[PDB]
């Protein structure tokens, strides 16, 4: 929901979800559940992410900078060169052993 | 039985390849079709495969020559 | 002496025919732990 002033993953409790949806209508969707997350996730391309954090590394350099965002270009980089699809990690059919 | 196993170790020195020598020469002696170059005094092929190492008449090279021997013969 | 079922039984055919022979072949509890990885969402799979 970009249309309506409110952000992408920002948290939104039950009464403030309930004006939210009275103010805006049936505008800014959410939900509650795993799938919320699943959809956050799906509908994220991770080569301009990881193109935002090399530039991002690149250019503004700090002392607390430096760190908590290469191990995360480094966790893209991973999940691009395996091929696994981060959708894999929620999963939705069970095994169960013999 | 023998006390100390040296003798081969000098014939063979790597320390290593002289077991894997010794073990190819017992399989080939248990399973039949060869006798034993060295008199024997009734003990098992493991004992007799290693006094023949020891004594300098057997290693890991003239094996391979006496195998491409009956290869060849047949 | 492990768990290998197709390896005891052919040892001890092959002490008896006085063969001493042995083929490794692979633990039992190696596929056990190949199974129960793969009851998580994990693959895991030996290549060639």
């Amino acid at each position: 929901g970009g249309m309506t002033n409110l952000e992408r993953q920002q948290i939104l409790t039950e009464e403030q979800y309930l004006d939210a949806l009275e103010e805006f209508g049936d505008e800014f969707d959410a939900k509650m559940g795993a799938e919320a997350i699943q959809a956050l996730l799906k509908s994220m391309d991770l080569e301009q992410e990881c193109e935002q954090l090399r530039e991002e590394l690149n250019e503004t350099n700090s002392e607390t900078k430096r760190k908590k965002l290469t191990k995360r270009i480094k966790l893209l980089e991973a999940f691009v060169q395996s091929g696994n699809k981060p959708e894999w990690m929620i999963l939705t059919v069970l095994p169960v052993l013999p | 039985a023998r006390v100390t196993v040296q003798d081969a170790v000098e014939k063979i020195g790597n320390r290593f390849d002289l077991v894997l020598v010794a073990a190819r020469r017992a399989r080939q002696m248990q399973v039949g079709g060869k006798d034993p170059l060295v008199p024997e005094e009734n003990d098992k092929t493991t004992v007799i495969a290693l006094r023949e190492i020891e004594e300098g008449l057997i290693n890991n090279q003239i094996l391979d020559v006496r195998e491409r021997q009956e290869q060849q013969e047949q | 002496k492990s768990d290998d079922v197709n390896g005891r039984t052919k040892m001890y055919k092959n002490i008896v025919d006085g063969n001493h022979q042995m083929e490794p072949g692979m633990p039992e509890s190696f596929n056990v732990l190949l199974k129960e990885i793969r009851s998580l969402g994990i693959n895991i799979e030996l290549e060639d």
